[PDB]
């Protein structure tokens, strides 16, 4: 049981560190540029219609 | 542009005349003859602006502020030493020593003059406590020793009197 | 005539279109202030001019018009070196006049000295990380890409202070054949940073051979935008007229782009992506066009501008258009500066345009491009192996990733580790990189020739 | 002057412009509403109305004020609360009995019932005058005078009328200037526009530190007086605690508080908390309220006061820096001013920008941070002054990639973060080793080391113990609790006592607000000598608990050294650290054996 | 002549126009500035001038040319540098003493100061002539004619006068055509509009192979003569080595390089590098400069030469393809042309589109790619010609979802992407099956497989292993090397060497710039044979590290056989690649036992 838990903990810490290290930044960095592009695309059609 | 040069020349002549009314400072007044020449005769703003526009007089803001800082520090040091008086040779040696220093804004002379001015300003509107009387006597002895020994000498009595006046000024009513 | 209207920094006047385009106009108001500007638009019985003095306080039926008769041009002369001036072309010390002798237009180059030969003369600056990883040439425009919270002014002041001392030893190496000159252009910078750059310029000895333009955020954007065209026109006029290598540093690009974005919303021009103006390629193309060799085979115009991100994103049009329009880029990492590395020059996305045609014979070696490409590929594979070793672990990784992981750790604190006043030649960077590069076998090293790789590992 | 052509929404359109500039403020109609001409299209001018336009019809006259939109600078600014538009809050509290200004206010920006004594300067008749010279002095404080009577900008000539000493009002004139005939009348107060900065003789590099009283703030990353500092706000993370603790615990002669987009509770708490607490400079008769200036605008007031609050605070800080005193400008926040400028830009009909903000927000934010700083006084009299711009940066629009926080963070060279857990932990500020940074620590260590510092050696050693303990906490959590050595427990134990003694401050006594540089310099040397003696004692053979129990009152006295008075050695040096160094050197031999 | 009513920026308004149009070019002012009438408003026509407006007074005369802007087609195109507006850049170096003309440069489009060798073709006196027929030739190539004299389109008749062999000038007429009377005199130079496509008899499908000079590009997905290729990538993807390799190692009779938004240093380096390179087909002195045509532009150059650079280069490529020679068009880049069209749309005041680009970028981009291609040459001879258009693109908005990259990539039939992960490793270009696609690879593999090919299985196996290498690297990077088998580790080991040797195509010498099909087929066959031998040795009993470390210099010699020019073996297949199969087959037998 000690040899099983010592083998399982190294996989669990590497999986949690890999997923927690790889999770947030691509979705946040893509979502910020998508929100800015949606804001500029929403602003240009109002600027042309106002012009 | 021209208003800072004309106001700096007239303020330098008025500060030099207000600093010494006897006109016994030939060493300090010898270097300021080019600025006192325009104030000792008929000279309008158009003549000073026209002469300063062609580079016929001082027009640098850094050189005018640095040259005016020595007269402002000498007038503030001579004015903060009241009611005591200083000698003309000691004021000329203090102005010559302050003029030959590279730092005239970060030195301990302006901090000591501001420290004596804080004790004089605190003593000019002090309450009816004994700390204003003891701080007034210690500020009078520190002003007499500072006017007698000059600001260029770092005596232990002026530092102990300034430390005792600064420690007495930081006290409270309890 | 009189001012018909005013919207922001541009005022619409009722003047006739008899004057030519770019002519200077003087507005006389009864409040006791005179403002000078250039006509941005001309029409029949109407005109729009952008003034460089004053922002608000323009009367409608109380303003007057005056015909100067001269186009908007910065007078460049040989007497401008050795004095502090503003962005509009006025001295702040209240000293002498500009005394310009030649006329240079700010909108586009007036000579067009496009060199037909590529530069192969390596210009050194005193940095083993910058000159080693990116090959520099006479007139190669290489900008520095930074972000919010990064010391780009310290790297620009270190490049300006280090640029000027290697020219005497590099003059005998056949790397330079003319004098060195600096171009100081500041827009939207603090007074402490301008005094810090003036202390580095006075310490380096380039104060009497360079012109300084002081532009702050309290003046108009039209007067601040004219400073880079006047600095590039003075650097190109001095480099083309005097046959000397001049390095122009213009910071920041975001402050100059903010005036173009602020002078694009009030006009009839449609804005671009990310809230920026749609004509940024024309404004950036004028600054980017003045770069390369000059006529005569003895002068060049080198540009090293510092560009800071306005939002801290890699999807902006200023960094994408400026990085694609330039012939290279210098990447800055927040982890390298926060870790304690100085200078924080990133080598992962850093790449130069000329790597096999910018180094010659007499001042640089032939294996510097292969050692820089092998150090860049080993730095990228060592960065991916360091990320995989940080994520998964060194025990799960293979034995090939351990050599790149140790090579990235040794080269991260060995190659990019330098002082603030120490210089390093390009010849010592190959011998220093050859010792750190000998951590893998000869089969794994495939970014160089077999003769240079077998002669030196 | 002009005639009302049409009124649609909150903006008013007036035609018949025959010389009305786009920077002068005027009142439209007969209600005397606040407004200014933003733009002009032909004969019709566009003016933005920041007040209620109810009761306005077409065909009403527009009377100009006769000058640009600015604030009045004179005696009586201290011990008073006003808005950004220069509105009398005490006059509205006396007449209307409220804290909000009503619609159609046309009173002056300064009180005329409080008279001051005017004294003549060194200037006499016959000598020429100019802008910048000290023409006199007037009392503005409750006990002493700090408002120096100087010449205003854009004026020069000869003193044709010299007023004598005595008591006078702000409306009555005391000085007259003669230049090209009748130039204008001079009084105690003067007018200056908020869109133009105060000119000076020359600017200098700031190397003086801000006297605040923070031991961890002055020890870790000391923010000098005259530099740009940015702090990220969270609306309850500790932004008002740093301003309230910095206003009371600060020993500066001048203080300027700028409230642009606050909720109203923080302005009332900071306004009511000022006269109840005393200062550390020995002030009397409201020393905290007399030496500070209150400019508080709520989030329900007009946008003219919120947008002109930073220009009025920068103009008052520029006049206070030109007078010769040091003033600290604390603003909160820039997001309310950017949202107020974006509301006026969107309501006026101008072209928008990226993130919904205007295009002039970057130039106004760069000019606002570039306007402050340490400089010399204008004219011939050169005086020492400093202006510290400490503006908070809250989130706007629910994003973190906007150019407001990114432009203010990239433009500034000093940062001080605030955490919600740090404010609940009684930490002020809530940044230990990774939430704050400064680039001017080299000049501040050169000046503070220039006076009598020993902080230059222990400056990197103070942050190195916190970075070593913070780096060792992740290795202790992930690697294991038994993986650390004996030196890491002594370094983390020294960093816990140094962080608890220095960073742990909530104003428990009178010695936790004002802190001298000598006690903070000797406090880092005592912890550095205790950490070096603990590491050297543990390296010669010893236990961690045997070494801490061997120290005992030597390490326990350093944590309780802040409770003692600061006047231990002369008036500012702690005498317990000098004998505690020899006591720790004598205890180091007993700790090893 | 018209009168200039207003001039604001790059657009000028001229009234009293009765001959203006929508695409016709005219000259405004006395300096003869390059411009064209884009639109008209009432009696006045708006003309957008790409030249600098600094120095043009209002009220000058404007004379319309009466036709669109085009270029001259005749002898003198090769060995000369010009702009996109049909202007001589070589005359500016002699007269103006500058590379590019800044302003006021009125020079002829065709050189009329040099004489050329005029020789008669396959026509004689009395024979019928038509538009596009070979009426003459000029010796301007290595071993064949380059500038073939052809008749103008939409014309016919009989050759009445035929000039003999000898030297003649461009202004002198040596040809006379009689068709329904005296039609007109014929000379060497001819006129053709750039806004209209070149005429042809009929279009045909592209079925000829083209050498791009890249091992990964030709091995992954090779293009044909007449196809369209798009190359995305931030900061380029190696357009210098790919542009020089397409002109030097290309098997086309003519090469046309057009720079619409180049800085000028890369065009000068590629222009100066062409005279040092020798032709491999038995050429002469200056072989690469005689068969190469360069159109150089600047970053601050005129918009008429930048937007008209692709039209003049496509018209010159169609004119060279109409004679019967294969022409290759290398354009870099379309993002500067799309930004120049967006700047003209924003400056002209037209309605914008999504992503900040104009709506004419789709029709102009589809017409630019549709204007090139393979087809039958127009004329009585019926010769075969081809025009390969290769235009790279860059991200203007910072992402790969913009209308510029998606519009040019959607209309194109061949694609060659660039990966940032593979580009960071000093490998350009890097795409196997994720950013690269081609439909003509099936018909293109018939001829290369018809000679001696093995690429038909090694391309699908290398694309499958390269596509599976990213999926194995994603799970190996996310989870680790514990959830994968030995076959995925051997496939990733072969994909690492195949991606390292195939992706790296920059070249450090003269022998590392050309890439034949036999060397790439031998290297891919050796890598596929080593990958199959590793799987067979692993299936027969072995380790992965013992297989790769057991191979060692056997794979290192195959990876190192790219730094030498092919001059050994039969014609291009050296013995080092032939002995690598016997060495790998001998090592595969010892690796099993």
């Amino acid at each position: 049981a000690f040899i099983i838990l010592d083998e399982v903990i190294k996989v669990t810490n590497r999986r949690v560190n890999a997923i927690e290290h790889v999770i947030i930044p691509r979705t946040e960095n893509t979502i910020a540029y998508i929100n800015s592009e949606l804001d500029e695309l929403d602003r240009e059609e109002f600027y042309r219609l106002k012009k | 542009y021209h208003s800072q040069v004309v106001g700096k020349i007239g303020y330098i002549a008025r500060c030099m005349q207000t600093i010494d009314p006897e006109n016994n400072l030939k060493k300090i007044r010898e270097d300021y003859q080019d600025v006192l020449i325009w104030a000792e005769k008929n000279y309008r703003f158009e003549e000073i602006l026209e002469a300063s526009k062609s580079g016929k007089c001082p027009n640098d803001l850094d050189a005018l502020s640095r040259r005016s800082l020595i007269l402002l520090e000498l007038l503030r040091l001579v004015s903060s030493i009241s009611p005591f008086k200083m000698k003309l040779d000691l004021i000329e040696s203090q102005y010559e020593k302050m003029k030959q220093h590279v730092n005239l804004w970060k030195s301990d002379y302006h901090v000591k003059l501001n420290q004596l001015n804080q004790l004089t300003d605190y003593l000019k509107n002090a309450a009816p406590t004994p700390k204003n009387n003891f701080l007034r006597a210690m500020t009078s002895v520190l002003q007499m020793q500072i006017a007698q020994y000059g600001i260029t000498e770092d005596n232990e009595g002026i530092n102990q009197l300034f430390k005792l006046g600064l420690h007495l000024l930081a006290m409270a009513n309890e | 005539n009189t001012v018909s209207g005013v919207n922001g920094p541009l005022v619409i006047l009722e003047k006739v279109k008899f004057p030519r385009y770019n002519e200077i106009v003087n507005l006389t108001l009864p409040d006791g202030t005179v403002r000078q500007g250039q006509v941005l638009e001309i029409r029949g019985d109407r005109a729009i001019v952008q003034v460089f003095e004053g922002t608000s306080g323009i009367d409608v039926k109380k303003t007057t018009v005056e015909f100067t008769g001269e186009s908007l041009r910065i007078p460049v002369s040989e007497d401008m070196l050795g004095r502090i001036f503003d962005g509009s072309g006025r001295p702040i010390d209240n000293g002498p006049k500009v005394f310009a002798e030649d006329y240079l237009d700010i909108n586009g180059s007036p000579i067009n000295p496009y060199a037909r030969i590529y530069p192969e003369e390596m210009i050194s600056t005193g940095v083993s990380a910058i000159d080693t990883m990116n090959s520099i040439a006479r007139g190669q425009k290489i900008p520095i890409f930074s972000a919010s919270g990064l010391p780009h002014n310290e790297i620009a002041a270190q490049i300006c202070r280090q640029a000027g001392l290697v020219r005497p030893t590099k003059d005998v190496h056949d790397g330079h054949e003319e004098n060195f000159s600096i171009v100081f252009a500041a827009m939207g910078v603090n007074l402490e940073t301008a005094r810090f750059f003036k202390q580095d310029f006075e310490e380096n000895g380039s104060l009497e051979r360079t012109s300084l333009f002081l532009n702050l955020a309290n003046d108009p954007t039209i007067e601040r935008i004219i400073t880079p065209r006047l600095a590039l026109t003075t650097a190109e006029y001095l480099a083309y007229q005097t046959e000397r290598h001049v390095l122009t540093i213009l910071t920041d690009m975001s402050s100059y782009a903010d005036a173009l974005r602020e002078v694009s919303a009030a006009r009839e021009e449609v804005p671009g992506r990310r809230g920026y103006p749609g004509y940024m390629y024309t404004d950036l193309s004028t600054i980017y066009e003045r770069a390369g060799r000059v006529e005569g085979r003895n002068g060049s115009i080198t540009q090293i501008p510092i560009l800071t991100m306005p939002n801290d994103d890699i999807t902006h049009p200023i960094p994408d258009l400026t990085g694609y329009i330039t012939e290279g880029q210098i990447f800055v990492d927040r982890q390298l500066h926060n870790k304690g590395i100085y200078p924080p020059i990133n080598v992962l996305p850093s790449l130069s345009r000329l790597m096999k045609s910018a180094i010659g014979e007499g001042m640089t070696r032939k294996d510097h491009g292969d050692v820089s490409n092998q150090l860049y590929a080993k730095y990228a594979i060592g960065k991916d192996a360091a990320a995989m070793k940080a994520v998964v672990g060194e025990e799960a990784l293979s034995i090939e990733d351990k050599l790149s992981l140790e090579f990235l750790e040794k080269f991260e604190k060995t190659f990019i580790t330098q002082g603030a006043y120490e210089d390093r030649t390009v010849f010592e960077s190959l011998d220093q990189a050859w010792s750190l590069l000998r951590i893998y076998p000869k089969e794994m090293l495939n970014r160089i020739s077999p003769k240079i790789l077998d002669e030196f590992y | 002057y002009g005639a009302i052509y049409s009124v649609s929404g909150p903006v008013v359109i007036a035609e018949n412009m025959i010389g009305c500039a786009m920077y002068e403020l005027v009142k439209v109609g007969h209600d005397n509403l606040v407004g200014e001409v933003i733009r002009i299209d032909g004969d019709k001018a566009t003016i933005q109305v920041y007040e209620e336009t109810a009761g306005l019809t077409v065909g009403d006259p527009v009377l100009r004020t006769g000058k640009p939109l600015s604030v009045e600078l004179g005696p009586g600014l201290m011990e008073t609360i006003y808005d950004g538009i220069q509105r009398p809050l005490k006059a509205i509290k006396e007449e209307s009995q409220s804290i909000y200004i009503p619609r159609g206010i046309d009173t002056p920006a300064l009180d005329r019932t409080i008279k001051w004594q005017f004294t003549p300067g060194k200037f006499q008749v016959g000598d020429h005058i100019s802008g910048g010279d000290i023409y006199g002095s007037v009392f503005e404080n409750s006990l002493i005078s700090s408002h120096k009577i100087l010449l205003p900008p854009r004026s020069r000539g000869t003193i044709t009328w010299i007023a004598p000493a005595g008591e006078y009002t702000l409306d009555e004139k005391i000085l007259e200037v003669e230049f090209d005939g009748k130039k204008s009348d001079f009084t105690l107060y003067h007018t200056w526009p908020v869109r133009v900065p105060r000119p000076v003789t020359e600017k200098l590099s700031a190397d003086y530190p801000l006297l605040t009283g923070q031991r961890v703030l002055d020890a870790l990353f000391p923010c000098v007086q005259g530099g740009t500092t940015c702090i990220p706000g969270a609306f309850g993370c500790g932004k008002t605690v740093i301003s309230q603790s910095l206003s009371k615990y600060s020993n500066s002669d001048a203080i300027i508080y700028v409230g642009c987009g606050e909720r109203g509770n923080e302005m009332a708490e900071v306004l009511m908390e000022f006269p109840e607490l005393y200062t550390e400079m020995s002030g009397t008769k409201e020393p905290i309220m007399k030496r500070t200036t209150l400019v508080a605008n709520t989030s329900n007031m007009p946008v003219a006061a919120r947008e002109a609050s930073i220009y009025t605070g920068i103009t008052l800080a520029e006049y206070f820096r030109d007078q010769g005193k040091n003033v600290s400008m604390i603003a909160d926040s820039s997001s309310r001013w950017a949202e107020a400028l974006r509301e006026i830009s969107g309501r006026l009909g101008e072209m928008p920008a990226d993130q919904g903000f205007p295009a002039y927000l970057g130039a106004k934010l760069a000019s606002f941070y570039e306007r402050a700083g340490k400089a010399v006084a204008l004219g011939s009299p050169d005086r020492t002054g400093s202006v510290s711009i400490v503006a908070a940066v809250s989130p706007a629009g629910g994003d973190f990639s906007d150019p407001v926080t990114t432009a203010t963070l990239g433009i500034t060279q000093v940062f001080w973060g605030l955490d919600k857990k740090l404010a609940q932990r009684k930490h002020f500020p809530s940044i230990n080793t990774s939430v704050s940074y400064s680039k001017y620590t080299n000049v501040l260590n050169k000046f503070y080391d220039s006076n009598y510092p020993e902080f230059p050696v222990l400056r990197d050693r103070m942050k190195e113990i916190l970075s070593n303990a913070e780096e060792l906490e992740q290795v202790v959590q992930l690697v294991g609790k038994s993986a650390l050595s004996d030196s890491d427990k002594i370094t983390l134990d020294v960093a816990t006592l140094i962080k608890e003694d220095f960073l742990q401050q909530n104003g428990y006594s009178t010695y936790d607000a004002f802190c001298p540089i000598w006690k903070t310099f000797d406090m880092m040397r005592a912890f550095i000598s205790y950490h070096d003696e603990a590491q050297k004692a543990v390296a010669n053979g010893a236990n961690w608990s045997k070494l801490a129990d061997s120290t005992g009152d030597v390490k326990h006295a350093v944590s309780s050294s802040k409770f003692f008075e600061p006047s231990r050695g002369e008036k500012e040096v702690h005498g317990e650290f000098e004998k505690l160094l020899s006591t720790m050197q004598e205890r180091f031999a007993e700790s090893t054996d």
